[PDB]
C-alpha cells in the first residue's frame, strides 16, 4: 500500500 | 538542463520462431528520457493489428522502458520492424526482427 | 526468498500519447500489480492475486492517496519550474520508493526523487536526512529538515507499513512468485565474410535471474561473447540472447551455457 503522507517540494 | 537519453530497442518473439505458427512479437524500448515517445510495430512497413502497450516503467537512472507487443504468425516472406520516434533521435529509427 | 515492493511515480507538465499527466505503478518483485493514472483516476489491478486482498477499503483508500499525489506533483512541477528559473514547457517529475525484505528477515527502504531525469533528492532513512543533488534541491533539503517531520514519517512508512503489506503481498502472490518456467533455447548461426556468428536465445524463463555463456570446449569466451539485456515477455516471463563471432573452422567446439533456477544443472546447447 502507498504512503499517505504527501511529498511537497 | 533536462536529461536527453535515447532509447535502445530489442525486437524478439515469445517463442523460437517457426514459419506458419502462432507467436507474439515483442518490441522492448528502454533507456529514453523524456517519456514522450511513439513506438510502432510494423508488418512490411504497414501498421500491425492487435498491438498492446504494457505500462511504462523506469529504473535507477530515471530512464524509461516500455514493452509493445502483438500476436503474429511469422512467415518466410514478411518483414516485421519496430519503429521508434523520440526527441533524442535525429529522426525516427527502425529495428528489424530476426527469425 | 528475498522480496521487494516498489512504487514508481511519473508526473509531466505537458502530456503526450501514452504519457498521462500522472502515473503510479506498484511492483512486487519487479512485476506490476497496481496502476493509477490521471485519466481514469482510479486504482486498478495489474495482477490477479490482488483479488486476495482482504481489506475492503483498499482500492478506495489507495485511489484517494493517488489523487493526493497527482495534485501535489502538479504543484511540485510548478514550484521547481520557478525555482530553477525555467520556461513553461515539457518537464518531468519522478519518484521511486519502497521496501525490501531480505533472506534473513532484515529490511531496507528507499525514497528517491528525480527532476528532468536527473537526481534531485533522496532519503537517507537511517540518518533521517536527505541528500540533495543541486542548490535547487538544497532548498527542499532545508524545508523538510527545518520542519523536521517528513523524514521521520517516511522512515516509519518504509520500515513498517511497507513491510507489513509486502509480507501480505508475498503470501497472496505465492503461486506466481514461486513458479519456475524453463527457458526454451534455440542456437542459430550465420557465416558472413568467412566469419561465423553463433546466436543463442533463451525464451520464456522465470524467474528473472539468468546467466548465458558461450563456451569454446567448456571454456568461457567472456570477452568475445556479446549478450543482450534481460527483456520481458508479455506473460511475465523473460528473454535473453548472446552471440559469438567465431572462425568457421572451430564450430563444434562452441556450446551455449544457460544457467537458471528452472534447470537442476546448466543447460548446454550446440548449433
Amino acid at each position: 500500500a502507498e504512503a499517505i503522507i504527501v511529498a511537497m517540494v | 538542463g533536462q536529461a536527453k537519453a535515447a532509447p535502445k530497442v530489442q525486437v524478439y518473439s515469445r517463442h523460437p520462431a517457426t514459419a506458419g505458427t502462432e507467436n507474439i512479437l515483442n518490441c522492448y524500448v528502454e533507456g529514453f528520457h523524456p517519456p514522450k515517445i511513439d513506438i510502432a510495430l510494423l508488418k512490411n512497413g504497414e501498421p500491425m493489428k492487435d498491438v498492446k502497450y504494457n505500462d511504462m516503467s523506469f529504473g535507477d537512472d530515471w530512464t524509461f522502458q516500455r514493452l509493445v507487443y502483438a500476436p503474429f504468425t511469422p512467415t518466410k516472406s514478411d518483414v516485421y520492424t519496430c519503429r521508434v520516434d523520440h526527441e533524442a533521435f535525429t529522426e525516427p529509427q527502425s529495428f528489424r526482427w530476426e527469425p | 526468498e528475498p522480496h521487494s515492493v516498489r512504487y514508481f511515480h511519473t508526473a509531466v507538465s505537458e502530456p503526450s500519447p501514452g504519457v498521462p499527466q500522472f502515473v503510479s505503478v506498484g511492483y512486487l518483485d519487479g512485476e506490476a500489480f497496481v496502476y493509477y493514472d490521471s485519466e481514469t483516476r482510479r486504482k486498478e489491478p495489474r495482477a490477479d492475486w490482488t483479488s486476495a486482498i482482504d481489506d475492503q477499503q483498499y482500492w478506495e483508500r489507495n485511489t484517494r492517496i493517488s489523487q493526493n499525489n497527482e495534485q501535489i506533483y502538479r504543484v511540485n512541477l510548478e514550484t521547481l519550474r520557478e525555482r530553477y528559473n525555467q520556461s513553461r514547457g515539457s518537464h518531468t517529475w519522478q519518484r521511486m520508493y519502497g521496501c525490501d525484505l531480505l533472506e534473513d528477515g532484515s529490511i531496507r527502504g528507499f525514497d528517491q526523487y528525480g527532476y528532468e531525469g536527473r537526481d534531485f533528492i533522496a532519503l537517507d532513512k537511517d540518518t533521517r536526512t536527505f541528500t540533495a543533488a543541486d542548490a535547487g534541491a538544497q532548498i527542499t533539503k532545508r524545508k523538510w529538515e527545518e520542519e523536521g517531520t517528513f523524514a521521520e514519517t517516511m522512515k516509519f512508512y518504509l520500515e513498517n507499513t511497507c513491510i507489513e503489506w509486502l509480507r501480505k503481498y508475498v503470501s497472496y502472490g505465492k503461486d506466481v512468485l514461486e513458479r519456475r518456467e524453463r527457458p526454451e533455447v534455440r542456437v542459430s548461426g550465420m557465416e558472413a565474410d568467412k566469419i561465423l556468428t553463433l546466436s543463442c536465445r533463451a525464451h520464456g524463463f522465470y524467474p528473472r535471474p539468468i546467466s548465458i555463456s558461450w563456451l569454446k570446449d567448456g571454456v568461457v569466451q567472456e570477452q568475445e561473447t556479446q549478450r543482450g539485456s534481460t527483456v520481458p515477455n508479455s506473460d511475465g516471463t523473460y528473454h535473453i540472447w548472446a552471440t559469438i563471432d567465431v572462425l568457421p573452422g572451430d564450430r563444434d567446439k562452441y556450446q551455449c551455457r544457460v544457467e537458471h533456477a528452472s534447470l537442476p544443472q546448466p543447460g548446454l546447447f550446440s548449433w
